[PDB]
């Protein structure tokens, strides 16, 4: 359990993209080592052997171990994840972390408390930088549903243009102008 | 015409111009079509004159050469234009078909048809067969003879296309229809041997399977109990039981018929004898005894058939259970030009769907090895729906004619309709088809949300909400709507999606489908479709409609909890739509659909004229309102008014955006929604 | 009940018409109209009799008695009935609602046979009665007001806002006047003086009165022809003076805290006695006596279970 944090705390020592990939791999392997389900504790050895089995099973073992970890330990792992997100722009690690965020948003347990407002800013930004333009649109619409803001409306217009749908951009602009100046 | 219109002083001038264009290029289909259509429009204008003067026979006879002077060349030009085009030619063919049906007593039209129908390809006549078998050998020999000739001609090329429609038609009660069916079917058996007989066997077996003796007696004894116990109509009760008693007397043919006779028929015969003794002796105690017996039989059958789940074909149809490689096209097929799929076999039993109504889920394996699923059902008039699907095909073709609607894939989702005789038939089962009401229930149940919360809020404020005034209802309704968040379907749209991209695409297709269906619903006369009849696709998210009901502008006649607006966009739908709501994509789609309708208003008017004109279907419009033929003419006039922007501002010309905005503002009328039936759950 | 002048008649959806002293809040007796909700109430100038209009009933009771037993009693048309009214001479009662046919039912009758019928537009939302024996105002769902002569079915049609339905219309004393409010609620006032013939004349457009209304519910007059009042579908009532038709005061039942907001719509208004007091009500089951030109709420009556609506009251004995 706590071992999973020890690799996670390694996020405070990674700089290069290969270093962050190694961090994700080692965290995946240790998550597999002490998974609640024996079907993953058995696959720990194979994940060490191959590598991509650690990637595929990273979400599954992460969910169970994070569930077992208490509030402080969960917050520590979350801070490690936030260091990874705010440190370097890596499509693979960022997309994997965004997938974790998506599952936790969908799952009844609630989203990861990655930062303030669940990192809906950062997540959206990352979804724009990893070219997941629809993902960034979803995060920007989560911001929108709290209330219309000129920055939010302009960001939606930009994302709609980025999604090659001028119709949505025009409609968003019309809504913005009718609602406010 | 754009400077003058069509009238007596303008017809020959424009006809001369079109004829000159034809002479300069006789190979140009557009000029021939223009000349024929101008002659048809002249026929319509002189018909307007005929109705203006005759309604205030001599005028009709006087115009019987003026109208022929355009009708005969209209018919001939339509024939030549049809010979010069394919696919869209059916439109021109329809322009012929309705026209001479209205003028099917003049001999010149008969000569023109008899010589000109041979300029049409028979494969395109195949698309006309239903409206031929509706009018074959009716009391108008100049029409009936030609229709019989046409159907016999069709039989020489594609008899399989005629076997099913004529097999259904032969069960019509009319003597002439039955006998004409016999003649054409013999002329077909000259080519196909006994495939007519095989199809008749299959149809009869399916008809018997669709409704058991248990179910026929269930309905009949419910009516008998109502009449004797409710109305005290002894004579009506005996009238209802008379054919039912006759069926029981005739004896069984299958294991469930025999089982019914063993279980219920033995007692039902005693009740029958008591009724017979009353009707010659006056023993009302015998009526009470027979009625109580019928009551017990009815309750026993009602308790017997929630188990009607697995219907074994052995006990209702040994013939069909031992189905073999019958050279019969699979129902729902076929393209004549292609490798027609023959029926290999069917599953040993049927799955019945549990509801107030009990369709049978039939599974069939054809020559290509594929499975085809169908919904057999009785007590159901499917000709209406078949015409509605033809109209959907019309609209889909119109959208396919627009490059905007080709790059933006707009189309109405279609499915099979296969009527059988005696108000029954095979509908067709569509996979991944989910009721919107059931989807909201799914979300609420998975999150432990009570389903009737909105209605409970309404009734807490007003336990007697129904008998309130308009503003009282609006107060209670708006308070309840403010006290709820009708956004379940948006959450399910997000949750059921695997990824953000699929969610985005499904939302786009969803909104486009909503816009297209709302506009088509207003124009074609949508109305009576509760959320139960409103279905969703699991893959595309596009909306489907299974019940068509009275949606021909007559469902608007309702007064007991209407149906005040032909169409509706609910709060739940807008909540699942984009951030823009109406703005952007939805309004653009509505404008595009209305533009397609306006531009091709002539085709839509002709097809709706075809539907409204046919007496067999037109007689069913007397269930609602009004001189039936005059109301039919009025309905076509209102169709033109909607297709010319004259529905909200009759004494004006509504532009496309003007009419769209007026329709939107009608749909925003929450005051109408408070009055409407709660089946359309108004809080969503 | 009818023997005490300051009694106010109140009723809601809960099938009970209560009678309570205006200046004290003390309820005296009740009446039962279990057929349907109240669409309208009225206290006769005849001194005395009760009317209550609801779905398929004009229930008429004996206002003087401590038990107001039924009078005629209707048991009216088979459609929703909205309005009421008693003539000042002990003459016919007037019934509206759907269908487009105004029914006339005598007070002295003891059966369901109608005495006269008048032609109207879309179902009647309101009826009001002049002291004149040959004038009667009706407001319809079509946005059209209709005068008729009470004797000959000679009528005048008025439509001040055709696309906006009219809900309440009333008179002023000194006979021939008219005021009305509609689905926008921007009140209109005309002078009807005067004449009977093939058309009942003459409408004289006097003024338009801007009530703070998004949908108006009821507008009524003062016995002394000094005041008018109107009620909005949102949370307010308003008062003007007849001499200049300029805004005197207002009642705002919408608290500053959003938690108590949308307590109910302001159903019904009229004045009682001197030009100082006014009776109104809300659908939160609160019938209210407050002041003219002052806005001070004096008495509040929470004696009902379901949505008080369209008050009526006595003024004298
Ligand atoms: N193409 C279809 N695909 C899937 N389910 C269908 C389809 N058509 C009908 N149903 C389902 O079976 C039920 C409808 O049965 P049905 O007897 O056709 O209704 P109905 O009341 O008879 N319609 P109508 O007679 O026109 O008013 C519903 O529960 C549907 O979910
Ligand atoms: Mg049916
Ligand atoms: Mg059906």
């Amino acid at each position: 359990s706590t071992i999973n944090l020890q690799k996670a705390w390694g996020a405070a020592r990674r700089v290069s993209k290969d270093d962050w990939l190694e961090w994700l791999r080692r965290l995946s392997l240790e998550l597999l080592k002490d998974s609640s389900s024996p079907s993953l504790r058995s696959c720990w050895a194979l994940a060490q052997a191959y590598n991509p089995m650690a990637r595929d099973l990273f979400n599954a073992a992460f969910v169970s171990c994070w569930s077992e970890l208490n509030e402080d330990q969960q917050d520590e792992l979350i801070r490690s994840i936030e260091l990874a997100l705010t440190s370097q722009d890596i499509a693979e690690v960022t997309q994997t972390l965004l997938n974790l965020a998506e599952f936790m948003e969908h799952s009844d347990k609630g989203p990861l408390p990655l930062r303030d407002d669940n990192g809906i800013v950062l997540l959206g930004e990352r979804a724009a930088k990893c070219r997941a333009y629809a993902k960034a649109l979803h995060y920007k619409e989560l911001e929108f549903q709290k209330g219309p803001t000129p920055a939010i409306l302009e960001s939606l217009i930009s994302i709609n243009n980025k999604l090659q749908q001028p119709e949505a951009a025009a409609g968003v602009l019309e809504y913005a102008m009718k609602h406010f100046g | 015409l754009n400077l003058q219109g069509i009238n007596e002083s303008t017809i020959p001038k424009v006809l001369q111009y079109y004829s000159a264009a034809t002479e300069h290029d006789r190979s140009w289909y557009k000029a021939w079509h223009a000349w024929a259509v101008m002659n048809f429009e002249a026929v319509l204008h002189y018909k307007h004159q005929n109705q203006a003067r005759d309604e205030k026979k001599k005028v009709t006879e006087d115009l019987s050469k003026t109208l022929l002077m355009y009708t005969v060349p209209a018919v001939q030009g339509f024939f030549r234009s049809i010979s010069l085009s394919r696919g869209n030619n059916l439109q021109d063919t329809l322009r012929v078909l309705t026209l001479w049906f209205d003028y099917g007593h003049w001999p010149d039209v008969n000569e023109a048809l008899v010589e000109g129908v041979k300029a049409i390809q028979i494969d395109t006549w195949l698309q006309v067969i239903p409206q031929l078998i509706a009018r074959i050998d009716t009391p108008r020999p100049l029409v009936g003879r030609l229709i019989h000739q046409l159907l016999t001609d069709i039989g020489r090329y594609h008899p399989q296309a005629l076997i099913y429609p004529l097999t259904v038609a032969s069960k019509s009660t009319t003597t002439a229809r039955h006998n004409a069916a016999n003649k054409i079917l013999k002329n077909m058996c000259e080519h196909s041997n006994t495939l007519v007989q095989q199809a008749m066997m299959v149809s009869e077996e399916l008809i018997r399977v669709a409704i058991l003796w248990h179910e026929m007696w269930h309905e009949g004894l419910e009516e008998a109990s109502r009449l004797y116990f409710g109305e005290r109509n002894v004579k009506g009760m005996f009238e209802v039981l008379e054919p039912l008693h006759a069926m029981m007397e005739r004896g069984p043919q299958t294991l469930k018929e025999t089982s019914f006779n063993q279980a219920y028929g033995r007692d039902l015969m005693e009740a029958q004898e008591w009724c017979r003794k009353y009707m010659k002796s006056g023993n009302v105690k015998d009526l009470t005894q027979a009625w109580d017996l019928y009551y017990h039989v009815f309750r026993r059958i009602s308790k017997q058939l929630p188990q009607l789940t697995s219907l074994e074909l052995q006990y209702v149809s040994p013939k069909l259970l031992m189905c073999r490689d019958l050279e019969l096209a699979v129902p729902g097929t076929y393209d004549p030009n292609q490798p027609i799929i023959r029926i290999q076999s069917i599953a040993p039993s049927l799955q019945v769907i549990t509801s107030k109504q009990r369709p049978r889920k039939l599974t069939l394996m054809g020559s290509n090895g594929h499975e085809f699923v169908f919904l057999l059902k009785g007590h159901e008039d499917l000709r209406q729906d078949e015409r509605v699907m033809q109209l959907f095909g019309l609209v889909n073709t119109l959208l396919a004619n627009d490059p905007t609607s080709l790059r933006k894939n707009l189309s109405i989702q279609r499915y099979a309709v296969i009527p059988l005789s005696t108000n029954s038939g095979l509908i067709g089962w569509v996979p991944h088809c989910d009721t919107l009401h059931a989807l909201i229930r799914d979300y609420r149940e998975k999150k432990k949300i009570l389903l009737n919360i909105e209605h409970r809020i309404m009734l807490r404020m007003a336990p007697d909400y129904d008998h309130l005034t308009l503003m009282q209802k609006v107060e209670v309704f708006e308070h309840a709507v403010n006290n709820t968040a009708g956004d379940d379907l948006a959450k399910l749209l997000w949750l059921k999606s695997p990824s953000s991209e699929v969610w985005f695409d499904r939302r786009t297709n969803y909104t486009r489908s909503l816009a297209v269906m709302s506009m088509v619903g207003y124009i074609l006369g949508l109305g009576d479709r509760h959320p139960s009849n409103l279905m969703l696709d699991r893959l595309s998210g596009k909306i489907l409609h299974i019940d068509f009901g009275d949606c021909f502008e007559v469902a608007m006649t309702r007064e007991k909890f209407p149906e005040k607006i032909p169409f509706r966009l609910t709060r739940m739908l807008t909540n699942a739509m984009e951030v823009t709501g109406l703005d952007g994509n939805y309004r653009i789609t509505c404008h595009t659909v209305m533009e397609v309708l306006r531009e091709h208003k002539d085709s839509v008017m002709a097809v709706l004229e075809a539907f409204v004109y046919d007496p067999l279907l037109n007689w069913r419009l007397m269930d609602t309102n009004t001189a039936l033929n005059k109301k039919a003419i009025q309905i076509i006039n209102r169709v033109r008014d909607k297709l010319t922007g004259r529905d909200f501002s009759h004494d004006d010309t509504l532009d496309v955006p003007t009419q769209v905005e007026l329709l939107i503002k009608q749909a925003t009328s929450h005051e109408n929604l408070c009055q409407c039936y709660i089946g359309w759950c108004p809080f969503w | 009940v009818g023997s005490d002048p300051v009694i106010l008649a109140t009723a809601g959806y809960d099938h009970t018409v209560r009678f309570w002293q205006a200046h004290s809040g003390i309820c005296t007796r009740t009446v039962q109209h279990q057929d349907s909700q109240v669409n309208a109430l009225e206290v006769t100038p005849d001194r005395s009799m009760i009317a209550a209009a609801g779905y398929q009933h004009i229930r008429m009771y004996d206002l003087n008695s401590n038990n107001p037993n039924p009078i005629i009693s209707y048991d009216g048309v088979n459609k929703n009935i909205a309005s009421v009214g008693f003539h000042e001479d002990g003459r016919w009662m007037y019934t509206g609602g759907e269908d487009c046919t105004a029914r006339i039912w005598d007070l002295r009758s003891r059966n369901l046979q109608c005495q006269r019928i008048f032609q109207v537009n879309a179902p009647i939302n309101c009826v009001c009665l002049h002291p004149n024996q040959a004038e009667l105002i009706v407001g319809d769902q079509s946005g059209a007001i209709h005068i008729w002569d009470l004797k000959t079915d000679h009528n005048e049609q008025l439509i001040p806002e055709p696309e906006v339905s009219i809900t309440s219309a009333h008179i002023d004393p000194d006979a021939s006047y008219m005021a009305a409010v509609n689905s926008t609620g921007n009140c209109y006032v005309w002078n009807l003086t005067g004449g009977i013939g093939d058309e009942v004349t003459q409408l004289i457009p006097k003024t338009k009165i801007p009530a703070h209304t998004r949908y108006a519910l009821q507008c009524r007059f003062s016995p002394d022809s000094t005041l008018l009042a109107t009620c909005s579908a949102d949370q307010t009532c308003k008062i003007w003076r007849t001499s200049n038709f300029s805004l005197m005061t207002e009642l705002s039942i919408k608290s500053g805290n959003p938690g108590e907001s949308s307590r109910g719509w302001m159903w019904g208004c009229a004045f009682s006695g001197d030009s100082q007091y006014i009776v109104t009500a809300s659908s939160d089951n609160l019938a209210r006596l407050w002041c003219v030109e002052t806005g001070e709420i004096k008495r509040e009556y929470g004696g009902h279970q379901k949505a008080v609506v369209c008050l009526a009251f006595n003024d004298s004995v």
